[PDB]
Formats: C-alpha cells, structure tokens, sequence
C-alpha cells in the first residue's frame, strides 16, 4: 500500500489523476489523501507520479511489511528509485525508460 | 443533480487495452466517427496495465500460423474453446505488437519473440495514442447499465464521481471492454491487504453485469483462472531456474506436459502432500543478474522488492516462493465471459465486446485483446453505416435507471455498507464455491448452500446506505459481482465433470466427460430474477 | 506512575475456575493467610466460563471410579499422558461438583437426590452464572482480588519465585507484589494462529480470546519448564458461533452426517473426540461436506429447550438462526473446526509439574489450563488441580517469611520492559498489526485452518526465523494507553509460546495425536517417541531448548 | 458483537465492569462505548448487565449477520431474552436462574 507524507506534499494534486482504483483525492487544504489504504493494488502509479517524493509504497504490516519504502522521481528519460530498507539504508536504482530487460 | 444526454457514434465501456485499441482503430477506419470512452479511472493507468507489463506474450514466429496458436490455445485449456475466436485472434497478434512499438513502446532485439521490452508505461502509451486520435474520454464516470430499446443496445447510463452528474449516452454502437471480475472470492489477504491481488480489484464485473441485466448470454463462467505467482505480493513469475518443492525436487519432471495448468495443479499437490512450500529456484545467478532482476520488477510489480528487502531475500541465496490466487472470472487468461459471434457482437444488438470481458478464447493476452477489440469495432462500424442516433428515450426510464443508481445515497433506514457485504459475499464464494479455503474444489451440496446465500445476500442490498458518490461507485461494484456470483454459481453446478483441472475442480464429478463437451452458457431472467442455463453445442472452425 | 509494594502469603496469577477454588480451598485451610488475586478482567465473569458452560464434562457417575476415568483420558495419547496428575485429579472431580453445588450452581437431581448424568462422564446443569457463582464464593471467602491489573512477570529472587510483578489499566499504577508463593492459574493460549474468521470476526472462538499465554510466557521467561505444546486442541463446534456441540448431541442423542446424510463415523472403529474431527475434515476435502449434526426430526419441545440452553451459554447460534432461518427441526446443524489453541484442559500443553503442581522453579505452583500432562480436565479437574496447588503452596511457605527484599534495579528493569511502547515516540507499528503478521505465520508455516492442521520440516523451520523477525520488531511497537499496552504485552506473549510451539512441532517426529499434532513427514505413531517432549526459554540465547522427558509408569 | 444504543443509555457504569476482554468504558458524557467490536466474544456478560436494554448483540454483517439482535432483561431469578429478527419480528424467552436443561 501507500502514504501520503503530508510534510513533504507540496499539494500539486498530480496524485490524484492516475490511480486506477480513483482511491486517491485532494483535500480542501490541498493536500492528497488516500480513501482506504486496504484498497490499494501496489501499482506504484501515484509513487511514480509526486515530484517530490511524498509518497512511499510499503508492505502492509499485516502480511510481513517491516518498514522498507519505496519512493520515486521521474526524469526527463528514466525513474530514479528510492529503496529504503528497515534499518533505513538507502539503496537508489535509476531505469532509463529506454532502458529494456 | 445535473443529467446530461450525450450523443455519439461509438461508445465504448472501459479504456484498457481493448477499448483503446478499438477507440484507435476506428478513428483510422473514419475519422468523421464520434468515439467516446467512459472510463471508471483514469485512461492514462487504468486497467490490467497500471503496473505495466512483463513482456508481449503472444505473437507468432516466423512458421508459426493461427493454426499453430489454436492448437497451443488449447494445449494450454482444453480441447473446448471457440476455435473461430482463437483463429480471428491470431490473424492479428503480430500486427497490434507492430502498432505497440509505433505507439512508443520501448523494445529491443535478444527468433521475433526474443525481444526485450521496458512495459513500465504501457498504459500510458497506449492512452496517449487514443487521446492523440481525437477520441473522446469521460474519466471518473461510471457505467451502470445498458440503455435498451425494443430489445436492442443504443446507449449507456453512467455516473460521475467527481462532480454530481449523471450520464445518459446515446449510441449507434455500444462496445464493452470493462475486463473481466475479481473480488468475487476472498484474496490470498484478506482485511489490511485485501487488494493485493493478481487481477486489477477494480475490474469488479461490470460488463458482465450489465450484459446479464440487459439480457445477454454468458458462457464459461465454470472456467475460474486461478494465477500461479510470487507469494504475498503476486509478481509475475515469467521474469524469474526451475520449480522446486521444499526437498528441492524438480516435480515438474514427475508428468508429461508441463503446461500452465499443470503447474498450478503440481504445486497444489506438492503442498497438499507435505511438500511444500515451492519455489522458483533462483539459487546461483549471478549479483547482476540479481541487479537486472530488481530493475525488471520494478517495472512492473515493484511490491516484490519491499518484500526482498523487508526478509532479507537474495534471490542469488534463496528461492522464490510461489502460490496460487483467488480464482477470477475472465476471458483473457481464462475463458469466461460474454458469448460473442465471430464479429464480436454479444447476443443483443448494437452491443459488442472485447478483451477480458469476452468469453471462448483462453490465453489472449494484451495483443489478443487490443485484436479483439479492433475485430468489434470493425464489425460495429459496419453496423452503424445507416442508422442515426434517433432513438428517443421516455423519461420515465431515465428515471428508474437514476432511482436505481442512486437508491443507497438516499437510504436513511439502510444498516450496511458496501465493504461489508462485500466480504459478505467473498466468505460465502470461498467457502461454498470453491476458493482458496477449499483447495479450489467444489461440489454440489455445498454449491447448492451458495445459491441460496447469494440471494440473501441480494435481499439485503436494499438495506445499504453510503455517504458520498465514491461509496456509490463501491455500492455497485458489490451489485455487479453478486449477480456474476450467482450466474458462477449455476454454472459450477451444471456441469457434472472436471474439464479444467484446479480452474473448475468439481471433486464430486473428478472425471472429464465427453458427453460435456459443449458450452454451458447463462441468461438472467429479470423477470423471475433467477439465472438460466442455456447449452450451445461446440463447432468446428470452417470458414465458407 | 504510583509503584504499588505489596505483600501477601499466596499469590493467584489468574481469578478463573482453577485460581478461584485455590483461593477459596486457601481460606479453608487457614482462614488467616493473606490470599491475593491479580485478575486481568473483572472475576466476576474472566475467563473460559465468561458465558456460561453447557455441563460438568468430568464428574464420576455410577459405576466410576478415579481408575476408569485415566483408562479413558489414556486413550487419545496412546497411553502418554502424566498419569500422576490424571489419577489425582479424578480423585476430587466429584468434590469439586459438590462444591459447585455448594456456592449455588443448579445441578440436576433425580428422585434419590443423586445428579442426573449426560453421558458417560457429565451431568446436567444450568452453567449459565457458574462464574460469577464460583466468584462471589471467592469473595465471600475473604480473598483480596486486583482485577483489571496484567501481570508481566515472576519476581524471581536466584532461582526462586517470590512474587510477580502487573499493571493496572484503570489507573496510573503499576504493583510489586511480593508473595512467599505464587500459583499461576491464567488459562491456556488462544490467537496464536488464525481464526476461523479474522477480522470483523476475529474473537468469534471456541478458547477466550482473552487468554493469549500469559502463564506460558511468564514461566518460560523465568526459567520453567513447559511440555507437549506440539499437542494443540482443535475444537469441533457448530460454524461461526463456535457454540457447543455437546447439548445437541449427547442431549438429544443426534448422529454426525455428512451433507450426503450418511453417518460417516461408522467408517472408524473408534468414535473418539480427535476422529470426531479428522473424520469431519476428510468428508469436506473428499467432496461430501459439509458436515452436521443430524437434528432433523425433533420436537418443537425439543427445539424450545435447544434454545433455552444455548441462551444460557452461547447466545450467538440463537442470532445465527434467526438471521438463517434456521430450525433444528427441519435443518441440520452445521459443524466445522476451530484454529489450534495451546492448552493444558482440552488438551495436554502446559506446565510440567510434579503430582503436588509445583513447577520446576521453587515457589511457583500451577494449575489448570495452564498446566500440562493431563487432558479431559473440563471445569472440576481445573478447581481440582487448584485445591492440590494451593495445599502444596501452604506446605512449602509454612517456614519462610516475607524478608526476601528485591533491589532497585530489577524493578526497575520491569518497569522499562512493561511500559517500553507507551513511551516509544518514534514507534511505527500496532499492536494489532503484529498480532495479525503473527497469526499470518502460525497460520501459513505452522499447520494452522489454511493447511488443514498439517504440518511438514520445512514450513516449521521457515515459521522460526519468520518469528524470530516478528520479535525484533517488537522494539517498533508504539502504544497510545494502557489498554492498547495490554494488547502489546498479550503479542509480546503470544510470540514467545509461538516459538515454543514451533519447536516442539518440529522435535517430535511422529504423528501420536490425530489433527492436534499432524506432522505429514511422519505420518505414523512411533513406539520409539513413547516420552514427553519438553522445553525451556534460555535468557542468554534468546532461545527455546528442547529437554526430554522419560515416561514413568504412577504406582499409588 | 454488540452495540450500545447511546440514546437508551442511563450512562450508569454497571457494563465496565463485567467484560472479559475490559472492552467496555465510560467516556466523559458517561455512556458506555466498546473499544473495538471486531475483539467481542459474544459472551452476552454486558448484554444482561444493562438493566435498560441498551446493548443488544447482532451477529456481524461480514460473516453472514442479516440484522437480527439480542437483548436480555435480568430478573430476581431468571434472565428475560428480547430475540429479534432481521424483519423485526420479536420472540421473548425467560430462562428460569433455577431451570437445568434436558
Ligand atoms: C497483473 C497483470 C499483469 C499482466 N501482464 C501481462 C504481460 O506481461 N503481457 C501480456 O501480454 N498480458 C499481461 N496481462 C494481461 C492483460 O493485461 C489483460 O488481458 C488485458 O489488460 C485486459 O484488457 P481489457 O481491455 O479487457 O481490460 P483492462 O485493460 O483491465 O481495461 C478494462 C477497463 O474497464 C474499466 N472499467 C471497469 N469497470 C468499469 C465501469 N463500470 N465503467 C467504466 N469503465 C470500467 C477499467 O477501469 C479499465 O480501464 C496482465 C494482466 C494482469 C492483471
Ligand atoms: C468455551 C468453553 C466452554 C466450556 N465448557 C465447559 C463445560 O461445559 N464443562 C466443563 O466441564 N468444562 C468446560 N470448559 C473448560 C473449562 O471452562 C476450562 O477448562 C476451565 O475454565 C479452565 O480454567 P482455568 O482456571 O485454567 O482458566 P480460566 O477459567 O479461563 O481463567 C484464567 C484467568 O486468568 C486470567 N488471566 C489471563 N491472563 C492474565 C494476566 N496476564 N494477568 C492476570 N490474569 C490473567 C483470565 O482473565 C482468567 O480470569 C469450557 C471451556 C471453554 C473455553
Ligand atoms: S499504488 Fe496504484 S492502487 Fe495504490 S493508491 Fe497508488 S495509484 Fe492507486
Ligand atoms: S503528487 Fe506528491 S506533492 Fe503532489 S499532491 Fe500528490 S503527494 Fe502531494
Ligand atoms: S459480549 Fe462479552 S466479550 Fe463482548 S463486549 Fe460484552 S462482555 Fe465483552
Ligand atoms: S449498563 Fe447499559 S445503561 Fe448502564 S452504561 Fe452500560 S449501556 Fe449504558
Ligand atoms: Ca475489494
Ligand atoms: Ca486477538
Ligand atoms: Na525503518
Ligand atoms: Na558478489
Ligand atoms: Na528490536
């Protein structure tokens, strides 16, 4: 599932125009809220969307999560990934959209 | 509340794979066609797609013919599908990979299969490429039924869910590419993690549910594609080496043909016998082979990389543990769905299908339902030639259709909620119909307990009352899939023989049947409010 | 925080019906002792009996004998049961009615006065205040109780136990309760794997929910030894509501069917409680379930005192009924297994103890659920082993005095380890959330409901180092009050009986109890597994170690 | 589980202090309020507790539960059962404290 870090939301609603279960919206205050976070399929797409990383996917808890987040920028040709493991080391992979495996 | 009547030529349900397509291919047949797209999401992710994909899975190589793919299609299944569909399918797979990669899909050589691709921004691709055709897209609305005139489709209702709207479509074609259902049975999660699943939980039988209140057949609902994947966060196992069980035994080598169905049915075994768990034995790759596979999945399921990392998993060190899914209800990977003709068109004129929501065809995959979705429209196109959007709808129709779209939002006596008479009903599917609870397997007294629990479960959808327009959307998708749960129901017990093994278990009947080798279709009844079975004989392909 | 110093002469871990009847038996014996429960919930209805019981399931009707009633708990074990602790057990079932009776159970009587027996080993009763019955006579007795108050831990003194340390979730107090002996009487564990229903349903079970191991945890962590948690009684109990199914089939003398009708017991030589339920799981893998209990016939009589009698100690089958449209009469009733739940009344998990239930750290006695070696204990067997604990206490303290003075450190210690995630800011986790990760592991790796209860070598082994993962996250558990500090310190608990559980599945290498103990790898009972498996926590490894027990023929 | 009918309570306490899982509590208003319905065992200890009927038990929607409730009247020596239906229909049953069973 995902968060929102309200802190670092800088409230452009960009979040809110790709989820493909409508789960994200725009408070009044202009910050993004997720309906239900149970709802969310992990497709990363809102992940990939925020320009600031203000979102970050995570294991639900309740099946095995320990903390390990994982945030994402897009660039002009790739998207650099943040993952960030329980103990809070950072590892960053950058996947040129070119890029094919 | 503000209801707006809309007019188009084409309007086509759902703007995934097939709906996109068939939106495109008809602005390159005419570009003086109106094409519309009422979409649940956003065009840009929805669907299957949203993650991206792994890879094109269907197209022909050099020497490989329809014929070929037929036969494969059914070594894949069983003898028993809708050959002409699977032909007309793979007449076309190479050409939809072709518009792909003209669309801007990133691909790359190491015969033709052997590529490699970037499937991050499918959606994205192929949403561009509609919007760039000039084709029109209501996103955040909700299709709810069929508009029927004199027994024949010449439009839509749907509902919005950002602004306080209400939709009547007029049409000359009507083309349903809503993908199939899931969210019928109990996930592998359920609670906290209740969508983390190997279908999209947002197509929740929509079409099928439509289709069936406007009275048009279904076939093969008995055909439950249960998917084999990466445990817990359900990645795709394609990426990722060999089957193993726990004693690290290839059990695989044990039968003749190691297809799709029978990996799922081996590894059911393994565990139920003692075995277990099984896995994906990644043991010895190399540390870039490791790096190449966590950049692949983060391409398209990166769920599995949170997984890794939170249990210390290197898949150079330790195997990848695999199970099986909820059962679904879909004619892409499956074979349940709308009864079509060879055109595409469902049983109720101006009304054709494609894609996941179309049953007959297993192993379509997104080349088969972007051809699916051409092979409508082309045939709707064709049907729209002389008419005019004339038809005049009495506004006491409109009415009810609105009555029953919004009837929740005005209950102050209701005592429910959506989500709870969704688990409601997933509980009763997986403990009476054949779920993970029960190994898959179902049989008839059990089946018979479901029948009637679904329709008290019916009974109290009246008793629901929700707060805003997206609990609305929630109130319907509970609607759509308790009718697709009763017409499952009546088709798991019609059919007394096992035709797919794990996909249809009936324990009671374990044999296949050559006396069944025929479609077992359903009708539901308004006016009795039941579901009728109908069978259809199979036939051989021969095109004169 | 207001740190509590008490003393007292006898310490009860645990007002239920094994803690009760020490107290009272306590009071007894010398009405002057200082007699002092800690009772997490409110006594007057805490533990299994909360809702009322359907009958004595252990009473020697004519023609019994405490000798009759070992041959038959004997049976399910293949004879491996703590045959010292049975036969003396059975020696005061019959007292331990009488004292029911006597605090003002009603119990059936015939025409001579005598108790009207229900089957072999029970008679008739109304159960449905039994609890607060059994509570008002502890009161009555003059014994102190401290309810809404958790205990967390042993205060041991070398290798000596000395009292126990608890929290209050009322007030802003936490007790140093110093006790020249201490009788642990908490009950079994529940919520180790999943229910039948998690989620909204959750503690919909057979055990109480409310028992999540603290006994088992408290004894491990101090040093004592534990047996047979490899034994996990399943309960077989109508679906859903979880309610007995005694009342329906030894009061109305109903067959189990299978959905075919058939009465798929006779199939079995032996109609005993674990073929009872492993005949039942292989109806609904075969394809012939769902299974019940054959009601279908009854009197509209019959169907009223049906009702009568589940109001009165599982109200819930009323509800399911009615919503279902449900008549006995007409429907048959539906029957399924529960989860597995570590316990030492249905089952034979527990405390290892001598014949007089002292455990292996001095000062520290048990009884109950909580105790091991003996199964088919029911309602008079727990009061039973209470009586023989609190006897054996008295004995023991008659010597010593309350002089044992513990240091400033050690309590402190507790009180960082009780009170860790109320103060822990930087926390990221629930308790709840643990609890279900938990569950999840128990259920998935550990033969929980989803594997049908089969167990194999290699899912064990990966449900340890899942465990032992959960516990390092325990660091990362925040709480808000001392409500949800309860729920943290029942998963911090449950986890460390889990480990145990998961240790002995993995020892014993044979199948000796069908459905409790499935291990698939080793289908079959093994002569050569004829003794106790046994473990104990070790503090410097942070491990469970696994300690054999020889069998010993009991001579009296 | 159960629910509190907040406009029936007297906000007398006697339910706080019956649970076995010390589920119910007073809130400053002095009604009662249940921490988590989901953890209910259904043992009915509060539901006879109310001497005004205002907690009733249902079974929940999630595992079948179509609205049907129970309340209980305690008495000098029996407890009065208030059964209602999901179509509202009541059946009252009083069971005698003294009354045993077959
Ligand atoms: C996780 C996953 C991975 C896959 N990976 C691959 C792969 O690597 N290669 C491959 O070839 N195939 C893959 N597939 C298969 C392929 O994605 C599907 O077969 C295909 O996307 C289905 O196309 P569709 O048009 O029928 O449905 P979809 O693409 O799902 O589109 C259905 C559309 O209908 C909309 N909708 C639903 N209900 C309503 C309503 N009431 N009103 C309006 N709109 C509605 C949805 O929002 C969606 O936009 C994958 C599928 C899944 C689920
Ligand atoms: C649903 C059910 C129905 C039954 N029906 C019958 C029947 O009809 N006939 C029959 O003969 N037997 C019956 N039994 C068996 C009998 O009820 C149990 O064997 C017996 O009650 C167990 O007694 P106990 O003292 O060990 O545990 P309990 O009676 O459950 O008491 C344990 C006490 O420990 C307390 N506690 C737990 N943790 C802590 C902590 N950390 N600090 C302080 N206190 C704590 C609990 O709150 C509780 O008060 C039934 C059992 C169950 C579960
Ligand atoms: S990860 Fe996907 S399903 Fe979840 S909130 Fe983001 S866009 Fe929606
Ligand atoms: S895209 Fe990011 S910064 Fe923008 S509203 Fe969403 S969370 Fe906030
Ligand atoms: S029914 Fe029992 S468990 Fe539920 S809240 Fe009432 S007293 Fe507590
Ligand atoms: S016992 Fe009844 S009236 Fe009293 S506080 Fe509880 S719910 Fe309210
Ligand atoms: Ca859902
Ligand atoms: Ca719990
Ligand atoms: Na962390
Ligand atoms: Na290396
Ligand atoms: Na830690």
């Amino acid at each position: 599932t995902i968060r929102i870090i309200e802190e670092i939301c800088i409230g452009c609603g960009l979040c809110t125009k790709v989820c493909p279960g409508n789960l994200l919206y725009q408070r009044e205050d202009g910050k993004s809220e997720i309906m239900d976070k149970r709802d969310c399929w992990d497709c990363a797409a809102c992940v990939k969307e925020c320009p600031v990383n203000a979102i970050e996917m995570y294991l639900q808890p309740e099946i095995g999560g320990r903390g390990s987040t994982l945030k994402a920028k897009k660039t002009d040709d790739s998207i650099v990934w943040i993952i960030t493991d329980n103990n809070g080391e950072e590892e960053v992979i950058e996947v040129k959209n070119k890029k094919t495996f | 509340m503000d209801v707006k009547k809309i007019f188009t030529d084409i309007l086509i349900i759902g703007g995934g794979a097939a709906g996109c397509q068939a939106a495109i291919r008809a602005k390159e047949i005419d570009k003086n066609l109106d094409v519309l797209i009422v979409e649940k999401a956003n065009i840009i992710r929805s669907g299957c797609l949203a993650a991206g994909v792994n890879a094109i899975n269907a197209y022909l190589n050099e020497g490989e013919t329809p014929e070929s793919y037929v036969e494969y299609v059914k070594k894949e299944s069983s003898g028993l599908i809708r050959e002409d569909l699977t032909y007309t399918i793979g007449k076309r797979l190479n050409k939809m990979a072709k518009k792909l990669e003209e669309y801007g899909l990133p691909i790359q050589k190491d015969g033709k299969r052997s590529i490699k691709i970037n499937g991050e921004s499918i959606k994205p691709i192929l949403a561009e490429a509609t919007l760039k055709a000039g084709v029109k897209v209501l996103n955040n609305t909700i299709a709810t039924n069929y508009i029927l005139k004199d027994e024949t489709v010449c439009g839509a209702y749907a509902f919005s869910i950002k602004e306080n709207k209400f939709y009547v479509i007029m049409a000359k074609a009507v083309i349903c590419t809503t993908g199939g259902a899931s969210g019928i049975y109990k996930p592998n999660n359920p609670g906290a993690a209740r969508h983390k699943m190997w279908y999209s939980p947002f197509n929740t039988g929509a079409g099928f549910a439509m289709g069936l209140r406007a009275g048009a057949e279904m076939t093969t609902f008995e055909m439950r594609f249960i998917a084999l994947r990466v445990k817990d966060v359900i990645s795709p196992t394609g990426t990722i080496v060999s089957q193993i069980n726990a004693l690290g035994e290839k059990y695989m080598e044990k039968y003749e043909n190691n297809t799709t169905p029978m990996r799922l049915y081996a590894t059911l075994i393994e565990n139920l016998e003692g075995r277990g768990p099984c896995y994906l034995d990644t043991r010895g790759i190399s540390d870039e082979d490791v790096q190449k596979l966590k950049e692949a999945y983060l391409s398209m399921s990166p769920g599995i990389i949170l997984k890794w990392k939170d249990e210390k998993i290197n898949p150079k060190n330790t195997p990848i543990e695999i199970c099986g899914s909820e059962p679904y209800i879909v004619g892409g990977h499956g074979q349940a769905g709308y009864w079509v003709d060879i055109n595409r068109k469902t049983t109720l004129e101006g009304l054709y299908a494609a894609g996941d929501v179309v049953g007959g065809s297993p192993k379509k995959y997104v080349t088969g339902c972007m051809a699916e979705g051409e092979i409508a429209v082309e045939a709707a196109i064709e049907y729209i030639k002389s008419m005019e959007n004339d038809i005049e709808i009495d506004e006491q129709e409109i009415a009810k259709e609105i009555d029953r779209v919004f009837y929740p939002l005005n209950n102050k006596k209701g005592e429910f909620s959506p989500d709870e008479i969704e688990e409601r009903m997933q509980k009763v599917m997986d403990e009476y119909a054949g779920g993970i609870s029960s190994y898959y397997r179902v049989n008839e007294s059990k089946l018979l307990i479901a029948r009637e629990l679904l329709k008290a479960i019916e009974e109290d959808l009246s008793k629901i009352k929700v707060r805003n327009r997206y609990e609305l959307m929630k109130y319907h998708e509970v609607v759509d899939r308790i009718l697709v749960a009763r017409a499952v129901v009546e088709h798991l017990l019609y059919r007394k023989e096992t035709r797919w093994k794990c996909y249809q278990e009936r324990v009671d009947y374990p044999e296949i049947d050559d006396n069944w080798f025929k479609f077992i279709n359903s009708k539901y009844n308004s006016q009795t409010n039941d579901i009728e079975i109908i069978e259809r004989e199979y036939e051989k392909f021969n095109p004169v």
